[PDB]
């Protein structure tokens, strides 16, 4: 099929067609985007274990925000998170957003 | 022009210096410091004083010198071509892979 | 002695373009993005990742772009704000670089790590 | 030696610093604020082991910001990563 090792040719390697239906939903953050981050923060330079690290620490934050979030929404019978549960799910501890709500 | 410009006045040191026929000089591509280490004794690698003397007479010392020896010590350490010892009593002391006896 | 085949002489440098060394980019790179304003990651992206863990804790709900962006500004405040702390782990580990014992130190400190 | 003792103090709950002059180091910065201060018995003796426990968990720390740059022991560089990573001193 492929026509050459390299990337010169078409699609000898890595050829996607399927758009995370099922999978690589946590692998939604890219280099890139970790690296952007870390610029942020004033780091010159990061490791290649901290890509997966930053992704497993982001996987922790939403889940336990998010675990708030779903009681919030159930408690109110209003089954849509809105910006006000993000703030209540989050003002509890830290992370006291301004932007959103009232 | 690395290969050019920094050339234009540097062909006065080749027609005097690296090989020619009969005894003579080493190229700077090998046995600058492959026979160097081939020549001393009692070392166990080569340190940086020493080097910088085993390449007495005849040799441009330049900017050369001051960098292109770090260079191909890098250079040769990507090859693998050089085995080395490591100490702070000595800086340093760099080695051929000559293999008589296997590591 | 053009040996052609030997890049001691480095062979040629005629085409070789303008390429910044290692780390400067990044001393540029500061300056920008500490700067910009910009939500740094992509919404899709963040909006299936959200709605897959809620889906396992509770069944089928609804989201509001209000709420895609809450989540992301507080995400990205926490990992830059984590950066940060990290990267003063990084000097006094004395190196540049930013690896898992340097997060692991910050999340401990921070009470994350409990 | 010094980890001998670690076992006598996790091993066993005490109070480790003196006592009376904590009541006096107390003393003189309350006196600063408001001269003539009344201080309970039971007051000065609640802020000690507040106190005691504020430096234990600092000292833990420290302890693994240490072995973070291949260190054992803490210096005054650790004590100041710890307070400004937790929003204490900065």
């Amino acid at each position: 099929s492929g026509r050459g090792k390299g990337g010169k040719g078409l699609g000898k390697g890595g050829a996607k067609r399927h758009r995370k239906v099922l999978r690589d939903n946590i692998q939604g953050i890219t280099k890139p985007a970790i690296r952007r981050l870390a610029r942020r923060g004033g780091v010159k330079r990061i490791s290649g274990l901290i890509y997966e690290e930053t992704r497993g620490v982001l996987k922790v934050f939403l889940e336990n925000v998010i675990r708030d979030a779903v009681t919030y929404t159930e408690h109110a019978k209003r089954k849509t998170v809105t910006a006000m549960d993000v703030v209540y799910a989050l003002k509890r501890q830290g992370r006291t957003l301004y932007g959103f709500g009232g | 022009m690395t290969e050019s410009l920094v050339l234009s006045p540097a062909p006065a040191k080749p027609k005097r210096v690296k090989a020619s026929r009969r005894s003579a000089s080493h190229p700077t591509y090998s046995e600058m410091i492959a026979a160097a280490i081939r020549a001393e004794k009692s070392r166990g690698g080569s340190s940086r004083q020493s080097i910088q003397k085993y390449i007495k007479s005849h040799y441009k010392v330049g900017h050369n010198a001051d960098l292109q020896i770090k260079l191909s010590i890098r250079r040769l350490l990507a090859a693998g071509v050089l085995k080395q010892t490591k100490g702070v009593g000595a800086s340093g002391s760099f080695r051929l892979a000559k293999s008589d006896k296997a590591k | 002695t053009k040996a052609a085949r030997k890049s001691a002489p480095a062979t040629g440098g005629v085409k070789k373009p303008h390429r910044y060394r290692p780390g400067t980019v990044a001393l540029r790179e500061i300056r920008r993005y500490q700067k910009s304003t910009e939500l740094l990651i992509r919404k899709l992206p963040f909006q299936r990742l959200v709605r897959e863990i809620a889906q396992d804790f509770k069944t089928d709900l609804r989201f509001q772009s209000s709420a895609v962006m809450a989540l992301q500004e507080a995400s990205e405040a926490y990992l830059v704000a984590l950066f940060e702390d990290t990267n003063l782990c990084a000097i006094h580990a004395k190196r540049v670089t930013i690896m898992p014992k340097d997060i692991q130190l910050a999340r401990r400190i921070r009470g994350e790590r409990a």
